[PDB]
RNA sequence: AUGUAUAAAAAUAGAGGUAGGCUACUCUCCUGUAUCGUAGAAGAUGGGCGAUGGUUGAU
RNA sequence: CUGCCGAAGUUUCCGGAUAGCAGAAACUCAGAUCAGUUUUAUGUGUAAAAUGAGAGUUUCUAGUGGGCCAUUUUUGGUAAGCAGAACUGGCGAUGCGGGAUGAACCGAACGUGAGGUUAAGGUGCCGGAAUGUACGCUCAUCAGAAAGGUGUUAGUUCAUAUGAACUAGCCCUGGGCGCUUAAGCGUACUACCCAUACCUCACCGUCUGGGUUAGCUUUGAGAAGCUCAGACGAGUAGGCAGGCGUGGAGGUUUGUGACGAAGCCUUGGGCGUGAGCCUGGGUCGAACAGCCUCUAGU
RNA sequence: CUCUGAACCUGUGGUAGGUCAGCAUCAGUUUUCGGGGGCGGAAAAAGAAUAAGGGAAGGUGGCUGUUUAUAGCCCUUGUUGUAAUACGUCCACUGGGGACUGAGGACUGCGGCUUGCCAAGGAUGCUGACAUAAUGGU
């Protein structure tokens, strides 16, 4: 069970590139002579159900771990006894201050942290 | 399964008609 | 300089592909000397290479390679299959390819 | 149960799993070398060798 | 065996089995350089290929050889454009080129290929009449560099009776024979 | 069920023995032996669902 | 891959007919399901006998009785053309009777672009006396004076590095 | 790049060579899988012997 | 945003009520009935064997309620074509390989992938694949892919080795480059090329059939969980289901925030099939959010 | 008295975390060369071998005509034999080459070898290099 994706590249709107007014989000293409939306030669891809990665492998990092935000020190507590399957991500309000003591505890406990190295700078 | 026989029934050549 | 070149020269032809769809991830390859389906089960497993060479300096050289093996024949006329680590730039038709000697069988 | 599929021709030990009988068969056999009786009707040739 | 350039002599070569050959080897990243293209040959009489000509403008041979492989090759794309400048088409056979090997195509020779009693036209006898007139001249060098060449094959043939006598002559040749050698 | 193989590898091998021999025989004497009508075949689908 | 096949056949016994007649004929086929097909519809053309009305009873190929010496065969064939009606009569020089008639079948598809179910086969003969052979070319073939140079020599290993000789 | 190696013409339905005085000869072809080159710590240190030649670089 | 099902495209009476197709529920049965099925046989229909599939009802409710093309069938035609009715399929709701390109032709009907092999069509080059083998035919001085011919090719038949009359093929006259005992045609047999097709496996989901508690140190009871097996995957109108996101509302995180909230840009890194999300850096300066429900100027 | 693998000296004791290539023994799916054999076909047909006869030839010798000669052939038997080859088909016969896959995660089951062991209810070993760049992404 290594962490393997059927695809990298994310899916685009059809013709999100020509206009600005037209964002990359993803929107069906609902138009009854669209041959884009027919599946024609040389057009793009379409999301399918088919597109699903291996239901013990979605979420998780290249890496293997699977990404857990925690806002503050309680929070990477728990974490303890998933640390081989899940990583701290700091969430990207916490200030400095308490971000220094989610990662020194988090080090002891063992769990891995994700943005470990943020605002903060060391010394020596 | 049977035995076809062949006394008095000699077989007979046949060629297409032109 | 008479000697070196324990391998044999080979040229890249192009892709698998259909009139008009193109697959590359298996490239065609025409090894010297081969001019049969028969002939090329010999060359099937080796380990054929791309050599080329950039500006950039790296580990102090010059020279990059592109590894591959060789995997079935392809025609009468002695062709084989070649998938590599990296496939194959588009611009690198007609060019050299060499099919060192291992993994030997004899 | 069966997780795979091993083709019991190609595996021998699956045949032995499902022919039990495999260990003794000695599939050739000599039916010939014993004065054999060349066989064919005279007049059986006689039409075969006509026209 | 293929080599970075090859020399191609035109005589006694079809026209259009010479262009398929040339252009599958082309677009393997070799080399090619084709003389004397005036002595090509096309299937069919005079009077056809002087017809097909009249219905069609460059009255070079190279430049109908190379005409003929360039709608031979895929010259939209780049790779084609690029394979394009590989090829050398001459008349006769220029001094960068005189002293080299000259080697043919089996799959054009026309005595492999033409039944006996087909009539077929010469390039160069096909353009003399059409915009070309420089026959004589090219006419004139190819004597003049195959009378110099005769003189370099009778030295070389002397050189190597003289060696083939020496050869003879070392008792280190039946030494070891049995190698076939 | 090892000797009901023995017992249909046997009848296998003595009826293709006996079709053999049959028709040793006829070519033999001169009578012409038709083999009995197969009751199995097995049919392959070729086209498509279009 | 053509093989000379015999066909013997006979309509399905019945209390009006209880001993049919044995039908026996040579014809060339490359299998035997061919030969048998062809069988049933040369019957149907001449004693109009469906296949269900009768059955067949023994198909057996027949190799050259001397493959290794040189005959002369003679065929009578008829042949469907634009009119649908058309006879012809032609004679081959080989060493085996399916080689003629493989022979013939390429000139029958080739002159007149015949097609296998249009050839009918009608008469198979041997052609030994001398003067029973008509054909202009084979009497050529016949005379003891047959002798001439290799007709069509033209003998990937690409660009040749001398000239061909192209003689002895 | 990896031996970055190689020069007759011409018939091919006869050519070439070989030899004799264009006339009588003969021999080879039927390819290049040929031929040349390819031996050494990339080819060392010296000892020779042997060529006393060969291979080349330098001008 | 994704997932499942998915027509009708029209009978029939008469703007409609029917029907039909699709569903949604309720029923009764697989030891019962069936089938754009095939036989057997009695007189093409009818009745009674195989091959398969579980089959039949009742209720209520969306959409359709056109055609085009092709096949065929005919009738007449009518200069001639053709027209007129039908007949049955295909497209229409359907992408892909091939046909130079081209909506109607040849193949094959679609989750994401790896390998394998093919169909139609192709192997001179453009072009992936034999400038394959065997055999002939084609000479065009417009090839090729009604007839005439001091036009040939093979010839046949009849006259006495020669002619005449003929038999037939082909030529002449009337996708590109190129190809010419083909790279043309025709037949045959080998080998090879490749599709969203076929096989084997992986994975996503859907449906169906299970298994699972005196919760047994296999610990796998979010029983709304965990686990096992198999088949399947086009889609308009339309039906059903699960989710993502915005503003605000009660509860909650003893939540975040001047050690920097919200926002913003950025080829920083990730997550999800996707809607979307989390995070690093730069700006920034006072607020904000995750979760369960409520709600709408979403 | 135990304990804190507790801190240090003492060990220079023993094992060494990801990425990427290498070979090996296996398994599933395959593609490709082989070898050895069984049965069947006119029990191939032939052929050679094989004692004759006859025949004619496109005629050897004799002389176009001619009949084995101073070449012989063909046909017919005879002919060894159960010849061999080929073709067709089978092997629960065997020996190699190459590619793509590793899904699952104690134990069961079904088999074989002889409790143990195994190619039998899905991949494990030996190694290396890189890491302090390779593999990667944009």
């Amino acid at each position: 069970v290594n962490i393997i994706k059927k695809r990298t590249k994310p899916f685009k709107r059809h013709q999100s590139d020509r206009f600005k007014r037209v964002g990359e989000s993803w929107r069906k293409p609902r138009g009854i002579d669209s041959c884009v939306r027919r599946r024609f030669r040389g057009t793009i891809s379409m999301p399918k159900i088919g597109y699903g990665n291996n239901k013990k492998t979605r979420y998780c990092m290249p890496n293997g771990l699977k990404a857990f935000l925690v806002r503050n020190v309680s929070d990477v507590e728990l974490l303890l006894m998933h640390n081989k399957t899940y990583a701290a991500e700091i969430a990207g309000n916490v200030s400095a201050r308490k971000r220094v003591e989610i990662v020194e505890k988090a080090r002891a406990l063992g769990v891995k942290v994700t943005n470990a190295g943020a605002k903060v700078r060391s010394q020596e | 399964a049977h035995f076809v026989s062949t006394e008095n029934n000699e077989p007979v050549t046949l060629h297409p008609v032109a | 300089a008479q000697g070196h070149r324990l391998y044999v020269k080979a040229k890249h032809l192009s892709f698998q592909r259909s009139k008009h769809v193109i697959h590359p991830g298996t490239s065609i390859v025409k090894i010297e000397g081969c001019d049969s389906k028969e002939e090329a089960q010999f060359y099937l497993g080796k380990r054929v290479c791309y050599v080329y060479k950039s500006s950039k300096a790296v580990r102090g050289s010059k020279i990059r390679v592109i590894w591959g093996t060789i995997a079935r024949p392809h025609g009468n006329s002695g062709a084989v299959r070649a998938r590599f680590v990296h496939n194959l730039p588009a611009k690198t038709f007609g060019s050299s390819l060499r099919v060192m000697l291992y993994p030997s069988n004899i | 149960a069966h997780v795979q599929k091993k083709n019991p021709l190609k595996n021998k030990a699956v045949l032995s799993r499902l022919n039990p009988y495999a260990k003794a068969y000695k599939a050739n056999v000599k039916i010939n070398s014993e004065k054999t009786p060349k066989a064919a009707g005279e007049k059986f040739l006689s039409v075969l060798h006509e026209n | 065996e293929f080599q970075k350039v090859v020399v191609i002599d035109a005589k006694g070569h079809l026209l259009g089995r010479l262009a398929s050959v040339v252009a599958k080897q082309l677009l393997g990243g070799q080399k090619v350089v084709v003389v004397r293209c005036e002595e090509l040959n096309i299937s069919g009489h005079f009077f056809r290929n002087k017809l097909k000509y009249l219905a069609y403008h460059f009255r070079a041979p190279s430049r109908i050889f190379q005409k003929a492989v360039r709608g031979m090759l895929p010259h939209k794309t780049a790779r084609g454009q690029a394979a394009l400048e590989h090829l050398q088409a001459v008349e006769g056979i220029p001094p960068p080129f005189d002293k080299q090997k000259r080697v043919v195509v089996p799959a054009a020779l026309r005595v492999l290929r033409l039944k006996p009693g087909r009539k077929y036209c010469t390039v160069g006898r096909l353009s003399s009449e059409v915009g070309w007139k420089y026959n004589d001249i090219v006419a004139k060098l190819e004597e003049r560099r195959k009378v110099k060449s005769a003189a370099f094959y009778q030295a070389k043939l002397a050189k190597q009776k003289k060696i083939a006598s020496a050869k003879e002559a070392s008792p280190v040749n039946q030494k070891l024979s049995q190698f076939g050698y | 069920i090892a000797k009901r193989a023995e017992a249909y590898e046997a009848e296998y091998r003595a009826a293709e023995r006996e079709q053999i021999e049959l028709a040793r025989k006829a070519r033999a004497e001169g009578n012409y032996f038709v083999p009995h009508e197969p009751k199995l075949i097995f049919v392959v689908r070729i086209r498509g669902i279009n | 891959a053509l093989k000379e096949y015999q066909v013997v056949g006979r309509k399905v016994p019945t209390e009006h007919e209880p001993v049919p007649k044995l039908f026996r004929m040579r014809l060339f086929a490359p299998n035997e399901s061919v030969a048998k097909s062809r069988y049933w519809y040369f019957l149907k053309m001449i004693n109009k006998v469906k296949k269900a009305t009768g059955e067949i009873v023994a198909i057996n190929e027949i190799s050259e009785p001397k493959p290794l010496k040189a005959k002369v065969f003679g065929i009578w064939i008829r042949y469907d053309s634009r009119s649908g009606t058309h006879n012809m009569y032609k004679e081959f020089r080989d060493t085996t009777r399916v080689g003629a008639v493989e022979a013939m079948y390429a000139d029958m598809a080739a002159r007149h672009r015949a097609r296998f179910r249009s050839i009918r086969i009608l008469k198979v003969v041997e052609v030994e006396k001398k003067e029973d052979v008509r054909r202009n070319y084979v009497k050529q073939l016949l005379n003891p004076h047959l002798k001439f140079p290799l007709p069509h020599r033209r003998t990937k290993k690409v660009f040749a590095p001398h000239r061909p000789s192209t003689f002895y």
